[PDB]
RNA sequence: CCCAUAGUAGGCCUAAAAGCAGCCACCAAUUAAGAAAGCGUUCAAGCUCAACACAAAAAUCCCAAACAUAUA
RNA sequence: ACCUCGAUGUUGGAUCAGGACAUCCCGAUGGUGCAGCCGCUAUUAAAGGUUCGUUUGUUCAACGAUUAAAGUCCUACGUGAU
């Protein structure tokens, strides 16, 4: 089970999956963001 | 007791052990149930073999581990042990096992209609 | 004229000058023959893609054979194959300028409607054969009566407005939140996450 | 099959499972085939009597049965 | 309950039959297990529970009889043939590896001979999707696949 | 390779996050909501003209018969003034306490076929039933006096 | 047997049973209705 | 067995629409054409006449015979020898209600054809009915 | 005691068109190998066959491969034997083709189409790099009426 | 799940094509039923709609070991 | 046109073969427009096996004679420090 030619770059890459964790991180970071917003719109 | 290990799932006809003899055609692929037929430590000492370290202790490691199918075990041995360890899973308890208190003391959830075979 | 009309191969009169091949007609929602005209049932295109002639004959011979000339009558919601796809040669090293024209097709947008049935029979009545012709289609298809058409619609807004997630792909892509527009397409802010190259994701928000 | 008695009594508290009972099997679209039974309906807790020439006599109180329950005995017993 | 005895003359006698027990805690609901507040919290080593709704020979019993919802229906039947699979109706028969939380029956999976690469993996099932919503007492989701 | 691929192209991994974090996320509808708590009319018209138009009812199971015995059968009772009715109990359980009928309840359950009349030929009727054993009568209501088979047989002897 | 990824019982007595894992399509009347998914 | 013929009665002997057609149960075609044609001169010549034979498993003949047909009366009522082509347009006789009605008067008494509807609304809407399928329009 | 069948002979496969390359000889010609010629039909006598009744629908005889590359000509059809009983008249629609009594008593019910030639088949000192790639020829394809 | 009386094989042309090769009407009785929606008949005959009624496969050898429920 | 142009021609053949199964034969099954024999089709099966010659450098191909069969492929179109 081998993905043709470099992984990562080309048309066929190796499936890459979302964790929980990753999931989590990025809504972490959304809503610093969002508290960003209301602090910018005073 | 290794001979009496539960597998979860399907795992006695899913799982796969897989071999080679070095030889040309000597890939072998036996199911956990066909390896446990045959060897009945083969199992728990190949899980503790990949779990351990992949190191050059691990054989040493594995030189401590006495794996016995049954509840007999050597003399020398019964006499070394020093303390039991819990069982990581706690048994469900059968029907047969229950007792009638404890039978009572569950509810009864539904009225059967009379008018039923059963 | 109740029955569906012959689509011939390529125009006419052909374009001289080839013309680059503008995905951005496969890409993206369809505003055009987006709503019923004249009908009760047709062949929505759930994604983008080319319909060839193959496909239009494929689609003629289907409905024609599998409907009832006196009351079921229908009508083409796609113009006839006018863009050439200017496939090369059987061989030949790149270069040496732009190929020549071999086929015509005609894009199709998602929320497209391809084939629009009409006339006296309900729509389990025809369900069978228009899904096996939206099968066949390049793209995905669907048979979709006016009814199931505003169902799922109005089925979209109630997700759209139900949904508990604080975080939707318009309000994340409008505010740039996480620099996120460094990898979304400009096109990304009007899609709002719902199309992929020429792939629609209907259940998706 | 020699012969079927079906008796109920519907004036007393209805039992739906022997009006089912002759009302399927007690019928000529299965009497074309079993032509060698005699029926006979006389009707007055229920009781269905089956007599068989050879050496059986069969007595079905359907009172608490059903009719799928009394239709499988009366199967079995014909193929005996 | 009836009871057909054969002596040929055969009649059904009804017996003796269990009654729910007495102050359901949510009087007034569509299932037996929403009347008793168990909607996510029983599993396939709840005999106690599992055999209110078992064939004396082991075999489900109808869902109009049981008067269970679809779903609950379903989660008890699955409950009960991974019990059966684990063994722990002994009694519950029709007339050696030892397993628990097998989906499938033993005879009719076959072994995973060629696992797929880390992105595509065949993964051995275990216990039952139905039970998904089941209480969670753990930081991490209990895996449905091993 | 271009924005519009054939196969579906591979997200940029920040694109895959932000699409799985702002999946859909349906709404709980609180507790489960299950696990919480004019042929019809012509019919209706029908029945209640022929309660009054009938003076002598009876009830059978004709359904053991054949199209051809069922036709003769009709033939026979046409031979008299007596006709032959049958109505759902779906509507008839209904039509019972409409006509203040309660005995007539545990008398009307699976396929029953009334047989209306004014003029008791019930005698000839017992006797073509007798050549066919089965078909056995069941109990009616003459003019609001509800009668057993007994009473039946008593009335026609 | 004929094997099909969609299972169709194309007469009466065609009824589907899952046995050893997958769908069959049995058939005493016409057992060349056999299919297995 | 019940068999279902639709002979006319000028003609006792067609051939084939008779012979193999009974020959498969076993059947006497003498016996069969010589009772057809005792009902013939019972009745009006040259007509088809449905029959209700009924072949015993004891191999024995009933016949039994009733009216004539509706589609062949109606024609000859209407002056017609072939009715019309599309029937739903075409047109070649008339016939009154008065006629449809005393018509009706002797159709309504047949066991076999089962028309034994007491009223005669019935008997009227079924053979206007008929009419209408038929190239016939109603006057009145 | 009548039959009608219908053959079809097999189709000729078709020739190659391809160009040999190699180490030291980076233009080695023409490379095209010709197509098999499509496999002959036989109707054959039996005397243990009784009757037409053990008869098919369409007796299609296999068709040629096509040509490959390095020259590798492409196999020809193999022949398929129909069988008949002995005393078979076959006809095709009206014209007699034979009448088939003997024991084993065979006839060629429909030729193969030749095998189309490849690129190299049209390679000569005056045409050094043919691209010309003939198709394979059809093979005859007939109804057969079958009497005894 | 049931079972399917009868005007009549509705006529037309069609050897007859009756529901089925095809047009045109598509009424009708009992309480209740489309002069044809699918098999099968040269044509008939025999069966079902209902309504009565109640996914995957490639070539050296699978590829961490394992684990469903101890508190976020 | 991404590795190799600071001694690796290439094709066939010989020798020895490892492997896949998308099975040519041998094995076990379902269906059949399978009465039997026979075929046709499909499922499963890779343990084993899978010929010798004429022309041609040939792989192929044709032809001759066989065979249970003379399978489709990959292996740097396996294998020239053999
Ligand atoms: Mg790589
Ligand atoms: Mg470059
Ligand atoms: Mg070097
Ligand atoms: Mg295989
Ligand atoms: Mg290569
Ligand atoms: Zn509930
Ligand atoms: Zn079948």
């Amino acid at each position: 089970g081998r993905i043709p030619g470099r992984q990562w770059i080309g048309k066929h890459r190796r499936p890459r999956f979302v964790s929980l964790r990753a999931k989590q991180n990025m809504i972490r970071r959304l809503e610093i963001e969002a508290e960003n917003h209301y602090w910018l719109s005073m | 007791n290794t001979r009496h290990i539960a597998f979860s799932g399907n795992k006695w006809e899913q799982k796969v052990y897989s071999s080679h003899t070095g030889y040309p055609g000597g890939f072998r692929q036996v199911t956990a149930a066909q390896l446990h037929l045959r060897d009945p430590v083969a199992i728990v000492k190949l899980a503790i073999y990949g779990m351990l370290p992949k190191n050059l202790h691990r054989r040493t490691m594995m030189e401590r581990l006495h794996l016995f199918p049954d509840e007999y075990i050597p003399e020398d041995i019964l006499k070394n042990l020093v303390e039991e360890l819990p069982q990581p899973r706690k048994i469900p308890k059968r029907l047969d096992e229950y007792t009638q208190e404890e039978i009572d003391a569950f509810p009864r959830l539904w009225t059967p209609p009379e008018d039923y075979r059963l | 004229k109740p029955k569906l009309r012959f689509i011939e191969r390529a125009p006419l009169v052909p374009k001289v000058r080839r013309e680059p091949k503008n995905l951005s007609d496969i890409r993206g929602p369809s505003t055009e023959a987006t709503e019923f005209t004249e009908g009760n049932f047709a062949i929505l295109a759930l994604g983008g893609g080319y319909l060839h002639w193959g496909h239009f004959e494929m689609m003629r011979l289907t409905i024609n054979r599998s409907m009832d000339p006196k009351n079921m009558f229908a009508i083409w919601r796609v113009p006839a194959p006018f863009k050439p796809i200017t496939r090369k040669s059987v061989g030949h090293r790149m270069g040496g300028g732009k190929g020549a024209i071999d086929h015509y097709v005609t894009p199709v947008k998602a929320g497209r409607l391809v084939v629009e049935m009409g006339g006296r029979c309900e729509f389990e009545e025809v369900q069978g054969f228009l899904d096996q012709v939206a099968h066949k289609l390049p793209f995905a298809a669907k048979a979709v009566s006016r009814g199931t058409l505003e169902k799922m619609r109005k089925d979209q807004e109630e997700r759209e407005r139900n949904n508990q997630n604080p975080w939707t792909f318009e309000r994340i892509a409008t505010a740039n939140m996480l620099g996120i527009r460094k990898v979304l397409s400009p096109y990304d802010l009007t899609h709002k996450g719902k199309y992929w190259g020429k792939f629609y994701m209907p259940k998706r928000v | 099959v020699k012969q079927v008695r079906v008796q109920f009594c519907p004036f007393e508290k209805n039992v739906e499972s022997t009006r089912t009972f002759l009302q399927t099997v007690s019928s000529e679209k299965v009497r074309s085939t079993n032509l060698n039974c005699s029926v006979i309906a006389d009707v007055r807790e229920p009781c269905v009597d089956v007599l068989f020439g050879d050496g059986h006599r069969l007595i079905m109180r359907g009172a608490h049965l059903t009719a799928l329950e009394m239709l499988t005995a009366f199967a079995s017993h014909i193929r005996a | 309950f009836r009871e057909v005895v054969e002596t040929t003359i055969i009649e059904g006698r009804i017996t003796a039959t269990p009654k729910e027990s007495p102050n359901p805690p949510n009087p007034s609901g569509q299932c037996p297990i929403c009347r008793w507040n168990l909607k996510h919290k029983y599993n396939y080593d709840d005999v106690l529970l599992l055999s209110q709704f078992i064939r004396p020979h082991g075999g489900m019993l109808p869902r109009k009889i049981t008067g269970l919802c679809q779903e609950e229906h379903r989660k008890i039947e699955e409950c009960v043939k991974m019990a059966h699979r684990a063994g722990l109706l002994p009694n519950h028969r029709p007339r050696q590896l030892n397993r628990y939380l097998t989906r499938w029956a033993p005879g009719s999976v076959k072994p995973i001979y060629k696992k797929g690469p880390r992105w595509n993996r065949v993964r051995m099932p275990v216990g039952s999707p139905l039970l998904r919503d089941n209480v969670c007492y753990s930081r991490t989701p209990w895996k449905l696949y091993h | 390779s271009k924005a519009v691929t054939r196969h579906r192209r591979v997200m940029h991994f920040q694109r895959q996050k932000l699409m799985a974090v702002t999946e859909y996320i349906p709404p709980k509808p609180a507790i489960h909501p299950s696990c919480l708590p004019g042929l019809i009319r012509l019919l209706r018209r029908e029945i209640a003209a022929v309660f009054q138009d009938n003076r002598m009812i009876a009830v059978c199971q004709n359904v053991a018969l054949s199209a051809e015995d069922k036709l003769l059968m009709r033939h026979q009772l046409r031979k008299h003034k007596i006709l032959m009715k049958v109505f759902p109990n779906q509507v008839l359980k209904p039509f019972l306490e409409d006509s203040k009928y309660q005995n007539l309840l545990p008398l009307f359950v699976g396929h029953n076929m009334l047989l209306v009349s004014e003029e008791p030929k019930v005698k000839e009727m017992v006797r073509i039933l007798r050549t066919v054993p089965f078909l056995p009568l069941l109990g009616g209501c003459i003019d609001d006096t509800i009668l057993s088979r007994q009473g039946f047989i008593n009335y026609s002897k | 047997f004929k094997n099909k990824t969609v299972l169709k019982k194309r007469c009466k007595d065609c009824y589907l049973v899952k046995r050893r894992g997958r769908w069959y399509v049995y058939c005493k009347t016409h057992p060349r209705h056999k299919q297995r998914q | 067995g019940v068999i279902r013929a639709i002979v006319r009665a000028g003609l006792a002997m067609p051939g084939p629409p008779l012979g193999p057609v009974l020959g498969q149960r076993g059947v006497s075609i003498n016996q069969f054409c010589k009772e057809f044609n005792e009902r013939t001169k019972d009745i009006k010549e040259g007509i088809p006449l449905p029959t209700k034979i009924l072949v015993k498993p004891d191999r024995t003949f009933e016949i039994k015979i009733g009216q004539p047909t509706v589609s062949y009366f109606l024609k000859a009522a209407a002056g017609i020898e072939k009715g019309a082509r599309q029937t739903g347009k075409e047109v070649a006789g008339l016939v009154t209600l008065k006629h449809v009605y005393e018509i009706a008067r002797i159709k309504a008494q047949d066991e076999a054809f089962a028309l034994q509807d007491v009223p005669l609304s019935s008997v009227v809407r079924s053979i206007i009915g008929s009419a209408r399928s038929l190239g016939i329009r109603v006057v009145k | 005691d009548y039959r009608r069948v219908l053959v079809c002979g097999g189709n000729g496969g078709a020739g190659a068109s391809c160009f040999h390359s190699e180490p030291r000889k980076e233009f080695g010609g023409p490379d095209g190998g010709d197509g098999g010629n499509g496999g002959h039909v036989i109707l054959r006598v039996d005397q243990q066959v009784k009757s037409l009744s053990s008869v098919l629908s369409r007796y299609q005889g296999f068709s040629g491969e096509d040509g490959g590359s390095k020259n590798c000509f492409g196999r020809s059809g193999a022949v398929l034997y129909i069988r008949v009983p002995v005393g078979t008249l076959v006809k095709e629609g009206g014209r007699v083709v034979a009448d088939l009594s003997c024991v084993g008593d065979e006839y060629i019910a429909a030729l193969g189409g030749a095998g189309g030639k490849g690129n190299r088949f049209f390679l000569a000192n005056n045409n050094r790099a043919p691209v010309t790639c003939t198709p394979g020829q059809p093979g005859q394809q007939r109804v057969l009426h079958l009497e005894l």
